[PDB]
């Protein structure tokens, strides 16, 4: 039992971590990247600047 | 995830308190990639009480 | 702060730490090798005996190592065993003294 | 007189102060390519229960698997890939691909 317990608390801080790290805008910049990808060179071209 | 089934009689026994005839190797550890490019953790079996 | 006095009278150099019935010896790699179940511990001596009436001039240690072997004898090897000879006297590395 | 006392601090001072020393180990985390099991408690019986019972000598002998051990070279090549272009202040946002491949015999032969 003790071992049960000491392995779900390091579950606890590695989502905290998880949320800590990260930011709202790698969303916005994924959903973004997703699209311009999309259309090759041209995709790059405007990408490039919008970003 | 799942792989195979195995009976009681497929690994050796270390029976006696004492026995010598064991054939050991100088292990090496393949890490895989994910541990640099990502931060992942690595596994290390069950805890002991260190 | 404390209370003074007068340093206190001398003592015998060594004190009796274990009488042990049984104790095996060997001879190896130029040294004795000492062993029994009482204890875990295993003595390594030179193979020369030490000249204990050199030191012991108030028989302090001598005349104790006598009475007890004498007592340890009578209780469970006189009906058994014959006594071989004279005790003897040896200095164990980690500084222990065996009578044997 | 205490010179004989004395002298015997001095012998017991001296056999203990010698030098001794033992190694330092270094030692890696097992793979898993050799495991072993352990013994289990029996079901012990209350009272006797056999017929015939008899004493004597014994020589157990096992199955000899003759284990040979010999050394071995591995080869191979990892690989990762990214989409840099948006810049390395936001490439990390799209992430990494990663793989791992075989060296073909031409490289091991003539490079390496």
């Amino acid at each position: 039992e003790v071992q049960r317990r000491v392995q779900l608390h390091d579950l606890r801080f590695a989502d905290i971590d998880t949320v800590i790290h990260a930011d709202a805008n790698a969303a916005m910049f994924a959903g973004l990247g997703a699209f311009f990808e999309g259309m090759g060179d041209l995709g790059r071209a405007v990408g490039k600047v919008v970003m | 995830a799942y792989s195979h089934q195995l009976s009681r009689a497929d690994i050796t026994t270390v029976s006696t308190f004492i026995d010598l005839n064991i054939t050991m190797l100088e292990d090496h550890e393949f890490v895989p990639l994910e541990v640099y490019t990502r931060h992942e953790i690595k596994d290390s079996g069950l805890l002991d009480y260190t | 702060a404390w209370d003074w006095v007068p340093k206190r009278p001398s003592v015998c150099t060594m004190t009796k730490w274990q009488e042990v019935d049984e104790m095996l010896r060997s001879e190896y790699g130029g040294s004795f090798r000492f062993s029994s179940d009482a204890i875990c511990t295993t003595f390594t001596t030179n193979l020369t005996e030490y000249p204990l009436s050199r030191v012991d001039l108030g028989d302090c240690i001598g005349k104790d190592a006598r009475d007890a072997m004498d007592r340890i004898f009578a209780r469970r090897y006189n009906a058994t065993h014959i006594k071989v000879g004279q005790p003897q006297y040896y200095l164990a590395n980690g500084g222990f003294l065996i009578a044997y | 007189v205490a010179a004989g006392h004395a002298t015997l601090r001095e012998h017991l001072r001296d056999i203990k102060a010698e030098n001794t020393d033992a190694n330092f180990y270094v030692c890696p985390p097992p793979t898993g390519a050799t495991v072993v099991q352990f013994e289990q408690p029996r079901r012990c019986p209350t009272r006797p229960e056999g017929q015939n019972y008899t004493e004597g000598i014994a020589v157990v002998f096992k199955e000899n698997i003759a284990p040979y051990k010999f050394k071995a070279t591995m080869y191979y090549k990892d690989v990762t890939v990214s989409q840099v272009w948006f810049g390395h202040r936001y490439s990390q946002f799209m992430g990494i691909f990663e793989d791992r491949a075989p060296v073909p015999f031409e490289e091991v032969i003539d490079k390496i």
